[PDB]
């Protein structure tokens, strides 16, 4: 078995410390980047939106 | 060793994370924080029943400004479910503008917060608050019996009969302050066809927007003038005729 | 020591707690409470019936009824009521409609 | 002043490249949150701008 052999070997804490840190930034770069796309692909939608409502007034223009 | 009293995140929580922040919350007996600001962390409809859920257990926060947090009608419900008088929870403030929650949560929220007594101030601004939202601002308005101050709706879609039914409660208010229906499309005006040559039967087709017009400013200046304690009024962004605003 | 003081009367100084919120919302849930402890009190069946009584009696269908309709529903309904009683109470939910007649 | 005495102290590459790459993605992380900041600011104001054509225009129709 090995229940007492639970031995926490002298990890480099500063280098633990570190990695976990940037773990931590890429994850937040991914998520900033994925939002940022999202935004992105909002505010498109909403300047075609804002683009074809005045082509709608177009649109009765054309009509 | 101090207390978390206002929990104002502007990152995107998402709904899976609003509702684990909440429920959190809720395992956490902790009723020092006054205060919950969500700016476009997308609480949601799982995040605003977790946060309705612990608000019903905690009865602290007085502060909740759920801006773009995706508030639905069953996210409304809920509102309403846990703001009901059964409950008395403590929020002061309640913010939701851009949250298109819409007119249905605004039923949603009424179903149990028709006759509340909480809020210090309501912003719905561009929640899609329509002529029927402002039926519900009637009812809201219409009640004597008030300690709230400040119901924004700017943004909003009330438009002509929108602000009909607005003074119409504010015709019984007596205790509101503050208005704000900018943006909201009220269009006083009758329109473009003031020239004689242009239009032979302009007035004759037009006398019913003409009436409603004068209905609508009639009515907005006998609440202007019976207004003791509606002292603020927000018409920017309307098409509001240059009779009708003279 | 030697037991000297003392006895101070607490006079509950009114500054603790009051509801923070102005002119608009808290002083609704004692009218929505009254509007829950009514549903124990009434059936659905007679509410349609009062309803439509107010519909009769409302003859310009505003929501509003003057004294004379109200007293006339009072009693096709048997609402036995003075009318001191009936007068005050309309006159008091009428100042919450100043500009409403 | 002028010469070059720059003599080569050998200090701890590892943790000078590993701080290197925390600003760098700190820098990036600012760069992407401010962007991220500009297009929902775009994206609200397209969709502003939307509600006001949708609300007020008529002009053409009554033309």
């Amino acid at each position: 078995m090995s229940k007492k052999s639970g031995k926490g070997k002298g990890k480099n804490d500063g280098d633990e410390l570190g990695a976990e840190k940037e773990q931590v930034l890429r994850t937040k770069v991914e998520s900033l980047i994925q939002r940022l796309g999202h935004e992105q692909e909002r505010a498109d939608r909403a300047k075609a939106a804002e683009n074809e409502l005045r082509a709608r007034l177009f649109d009765l223009d054309k009509d | 060793d101090e207390n978390i009293e206002k929990i104002h995140l502007w990152e995107e929580l998402g709904p899976v994370g609003v509702r684990s922040i909440m429920d959190s919350l809720t395992e956490i007996p902790y009723l020092h924080t006054k205060s919950i600001r969500l700016w476009k962390v997308k609480a949601q409809d799982e995040g605003t029943r977790t946060i309705c859920n612990y608000m019903e257990k905690s009865k602290t926060i007085e502060y909740l400004d759920l801006m773009d947090n995706q508030v639905g009608s069953l996210g409304c419900e809920f509102l309403g479910r846990v703001l009901h008088p059964q409950i008395e929870i403590p929020l002061l403030k309640l913010k939701l503008d851009h949250n298109e929650f819409g007119t249905e949560g605004l039923m949603q929220l009424a179903a149990g917060l028709c006759m509340n007594s909480v809020l210090e101030k309501l912003s719905l601004n561009y929640c899609a608050i329509t002529a029927e939202g402002s039926k519900y601002i009637q009812q809201i308005l219409s009640f004597v019996n008030t300690n709230l101050k400040k119901l924004k709706m700017k943004g909003n879609l009330l438009k002509n009969e929108g602000v009909h039914q607005l003074f119409r409660a504010f015709k019984v208010n007596k205790t509101l302050e503050k208005v704000d229906l900018s943006d909201n499309q009220f269009d006083t005006t009758l329109g473009d066809d003031q020239d004689p040559e242009a239009n032979p039967n302009f007035f004759e087709t037009n006398k019913d927007a003409i009436e409603h017009n004068k209905q609508i400013i009639e009515n907005i200046c006998e609440v202007l003038k019976a207004a003791d304690t509606l002292l603020y009024y927000d018409f920017r962004f309307n098409n509001i005729s240059k009779t009708d605003a003279k | 020591m030697d037991n000297t003081g003392k006895l101070e009367k607490q006079l509950v100084t009114l500054n603790d707690g009051l509801p923070k919120k102005p002119a608009k919302e808290i002083i609704e849930e004692l009218k929505h409470h009254l509007y829950q402890d009514f549903q124990k009190f009434f059936s659905e069946e007679k509410k349609q019936q009062y309803q439509n009584n107010f519909a009769l009696f409302d003859r310009d269908n505003d929501k509003y009824i003057n004294l004379s309709e109200l007293k006339e529903l009072l009693t096709s309904v048997n609402i036995t009521f003075p009318d001191d009683e009936l007068e005050e109470l309309y006159n008091e939910f009428c100042l919450t409609s100043p500009e409403a007649d």
